[PDB]
RNA sequence: AAAUACCGGCACGAGACCGAUAGUCAACAAGUACCGUAAGGGAAAGUUGAAAAGAACUUUGAAGAGAGAGUUCAAGAGGGCG
RNA sequence: CGUGCGAAUCGGUCGUCCGACCUGGGUAUAGGGGCGAAAGACUAAUCGAACCAUCUAGUAGCUGGUUCCCUCCAAAGUUUCC
RNA sequence: GCCGCCGCAGGUGCAGAUCUUGGUGGUAGUAGCAAAUAUUCAAACGAGAACUUUGAAGGCCGAAGUGGAGAAGGGUUCCAU
RNA sequence: ACCUACUAUCCAGCGAAACCACAGCCAAGGGAACGGGCUUGGCGGAAUCAGCGGGGAAAGAAGACCCUGUUGAGCUUGACU
RNA sequence: CCAAGCGUUGGAUUGUUCACCCACUAAUAGGGAACGUGAGCUGGGUUUAGACCGUCGUGAGACAGGUUAGUUUUACCCUACU
């Protein structure tokens, strides 16, 4: 016998093993598919969440009633110092998939990277990669190490680059930088190495990936939240005030017989920390950093054209439970997984994007600098002293 | 009296025994499987460290919905915990037998303890009040035990 | 070291209760071989066993 | 008066019986420990050894628990001990 | 609470509270019998007939059980009268 | 202290009866030691101090009392070594 | 939705119960006609900490309903004595 | 016809299974799962013991005739699922 009046259900039956994701860093496992028409460049990138503020826009979209008219939307920072590359890595086709072919190493890997092979760097005397790079400068390891760079250049179809981010300039406590490996799209493999092997060493900023008003893809974790019950993990209706032994449940499990009872039935357990990935975030600005120059240093990110004052996006007292943002940064609107802090792979999209409300360029006339932490009145700290006169300190 | 064992050989071996101790027979068994392979001042040494904390003992038979703990790794396991009597009961032991080797006149740096064992007792009874007036019995499960120590440099 | 008992006839003798004696910390030894209400009279003239004063509750 | 009757009493003698969950409720401080206001209800519980010869002296320990000495044909009989 | 603290408790909210009020001691009523502002209520955790001993091992066309091996033969549920 | 052969005699053979009595497991080092607000710092006795003893702090009962004394009932539980 | 009190949780010390042929992954098939064990298929990788309340036709009490028994009792009158 | 991909709702009187009316709507199709589901709840109905009528009997008593008040026990073992 059957259920009186029908609903639809309760959470999404793809994403169900409900379990915290086995990796700390959103893992890419999809990149695009490249066209050899086209020329070089990396895909990926990585940056940190930071905060979240207003700003305000005149919109152009003929048609709505919000035309010509003035929204105010929300928006996210993420903090992004330049990358450096320290080494490439073939894959090679085959009917069982995509076994990974050769890999080597720059010559000069940073401290922030000899960091990254240890689980230990108070006890351990760094040895990671002494014998190797020997190989760059003598005359037995220029040719050895270009047999391979022509061992790729036959038989290798995929490839791929690897680059360590910049933690000595980041304000936060740690001081492990994340490796990454990320596709390189574009020419023949033979043109996608001659570009390769030239950036060991380099850094590639931000610039070279993405650009202004660009659709991307936001893969990273989520906010924990414990070992929660079954009313706020599923979201079931509750009980009724009268019942013996609980009303923050399901009632009924199961029937009787398939006498068993089904993954597809809500229980209690672990909240968050899945790994996930949203998509079709836009991009608002791309930031530029404290640059020192004849002197004086510049700090005007958040100037827009409308109001020309002095400010970078930093808010009174600083951003909260984070730091203060110097490098340069990207501005999304709307709002993306995980924490503060925690570390937030981009990526392109792979659809190929034609509507209106992608090709809809930006510019912005306000961004909001007021302290979130509190109430805020005052948008930059030299306009209060204006507005309050001087005090029992002065 | 007679030990489970011999000695291999009598002249280089000393031995003490445990008659009715009021401690948990199996919290005493499991600690008394690790303390087996190991020189009498590990031993020693170990048994001070279990009862201030910081090295369990791995619960491996008698494990009934027992904790977890960070040092039981170190026993590649995963549950374990730090039974202070069980301890400080077979931390007196040793001294006994410690103190058997210079009166017959032997090396007390070099006595591994080869043998150590343990047994379940005569229960001593006393009882305890539930519901709708009845009486249940709460018993005690004491234990003997032995042990018996050998020179190698 | 022990004075549960000369805590008792203290608290008899002053007429007063056990709450209000004060047995001299520092001499200890001189109070607990005491044990018979003579030699309690003693330590109260001699000031090591002596009475608190009643606690105030101003009508004020 | 006798020839008859006698699972209570006082002494006695036997047994093709039972052998300590048996045989009387009772081999032992049993009509005793203990339960019920009271009438009444009512157990469990035998065995060192030939002899106490029941383990001086030493040694670890605060103490029980131990290590060596020793009595015995034996402690592989150590005071609820074939 | 419901293997409890309790073989009927405890908590918040509740009914009466100068009158057929609410309680201590001494006393009368005893089992087809007592007492009942009357529910078959109460009569020592027992009540549409209390508890203790005996008659008693009460009777059962109905349940449950029914102890060593090999050797040989091997049925009946149909007929009259209850 | 005991057994074979020919004959006698019977309280003579167990897997079970929600059978009688005694002993022991798995569950299990698990259920659990949650009602009426609350403790902390120093010393001195000692082989051993979260709990006992003294001194100082902060607290509760709040005279319809966690105060002071009796009757039934208990029968020495009173007091020091 | 969020907060507070006490548990639950983890550790030292103390430490009981109900219950238990043997045990414990599913389909369908037959079968005392709704199998954990049989038959045909799917399959099967030490030891375990917190939860849940589908399944064990779960535990708990020789069905209180109905029928039989040449088994009774409490009540009532024109049953018989 | 292929098609069971995705849905098929809010209220009044009634204990309802059923019924009938208001309103919104893409539409307010029908069923199984021990007539899915009480160690998941609720006990409002039936179906114990108190009480009152309305028919039957001289009566103890009786009603698919109606009424008022009536205590919902366990998980710590295996599996299953998280």
């Amino acid at each position: 016998s059957h259920r009186k009046f029908s609903a639809p259900r309760h959470g999404s039956l793809g994403f169900l093993p409900r379990k915290r994701s086995s990796r700390h860093r959103g893992k890419v496992k999809s990149f695009p598919k490249d066209d050899p028409s086209k020329p070089v460049h990396l895909t990926a990138f990585l940056g940190y969440k930071a905060g979240m503020t207003h700003i305000v826009r005149e919109v152009d979209r003929p048609g709505s009633k919000v035309n010509k008219k003035e929204v105010v939307e929300a928006v996210t920072i993420v903090e992004t110092p330049p990358m450096v590359v320290v080494g490439i890595v073939g894959y090679v086709e085959t009917p069982r998939g995509l076994r990974t072919f050769k890999t080597v190493f720059a010559e000069h890997i940073s401290d922030e990277c000899k960091r990254r092979f240890y689980k230990n760097w108070h006890k351990s005397k760094k040895k990671a990669f002494t014998k190797y790079c020997k190989k760059w400068q003598d005359d037995a390891g220029k040719r050895q190490l270009d047999k391979d760079f022509s061992s790729m250049k036959k038989y290798c179809q995929v490839i791929r680059v690897l680059a360590h981010t910049q933690m000595r300039l980041l304000p936060l406590r740690q001081k492990k930088a994340h490796l990454m490996e990320i596709q390189v799209n574009g020419g023949t493999v033979a043109e996608k190495l001659d570009w390769a092997r030239e950036r060991l060493e380099q850094q590639v900023p931000v610039s070279q990936v993405f650009g202004q008003d660009e659709m991307i893809d936001v893969i990273g974790v989520t906010k924990g939240k414990g070992y929660k019950g079954v009313t706020s993990r599923w979201h079931t209706k509750k009980l009724p005030r009268k019942t013996h032994r609980g009303l923050r449940k399901v009632a009924c499990i199961g029937a009787w017989h398939p006498a068993r009872v089904a993954f597809s039935v809500a229980r209690a357990g672990q909240k968050g920390y899945h790994h996930r990935t949203e998509i079709n975030k836009k991009i608002y600005k791309i930031g530029q950093g404290y640059l020192i120059k004849d002197g004086k240093l510049i700090k005007n990110n958040a100037s827009t054209d409308y109001d020309l004052s002095d400010k970078s996006i930093n808010p009174l007292g600083g951003f909260v439970h984070y730091g203060e943002v110097t490098n340069d940064f990207v501005m999304l609107k709307g709002c993306v997984v995980g924490t503060k802090k925690r570390v937030l792979t981009l990526r392109k999209s792979l659809l190929v994007q034609t509507k209106r409300r992608a090709l809809e360029k930006i510019d912005l006339k306000f961004i909001d600098t007021t302290s979130k932490f509190g109430h805020g009145r005052f948008q930059t700290v030299e306009e209060k002293k204006a507005f309050m006169g001087p005090l029992k300190k002065d | 009296v007679r030990y489970s064992l011999d000695p291999e050989n009598p002249t280089k071996s000393c031995k003490s025994r445990g008659s009715n101790l009021r401690v948990h027979f199996k919290n005493t068994r499991e600690t008394a499987q690790a303390i087996k392979g190991m020189h009498i001042r590990k031993a020693t040494k170990y048994l001070k460290d279990v009862t201030l904390k910081k090295q369990c003992v791995p619960f491996r038979r008698y494990n009934g919905g027992v904790g977890r703990c960070a040092q039981a790794k170190q026993w590649g396991w995963t549950q374990g915990r730090w039974p202070k009597k069980s301890a400080e009961f077979l931390l007196h032991m040793l001294k006994n037998a410690e103190s058997n080797a210079e009166l017959k006149g032997l090396d007390v740096d070099s006595l591994v303890i080869e043998h150590i064992q343990v047994n379940k007792a005569p229960k001593m009874r006393r009882r305890t009040y539930r519901a709708h007036g009845r009486i249940n019995p709460y018993m005690s499960s004491p234990c003997h035990i032995e042990m018996i120590l050998t020179e190698k440099e | 070291s022990m004075l549960r008992l000369q805590k008792r006839l203290a608290s008899s003798v002053l007429r007063c209760g056990k709450k209000k004696v004060w047995l001299d910390p520092n001499e200890t030894n001189e109070i607990a071989n005491a044990n018979s209400r003579q030699q309690i009279r003693k330590l109260i003239k001699d000031g090591l066993i002596i009475r608190k004063p009643v606690t105030v509750h101003s009508r004020a």
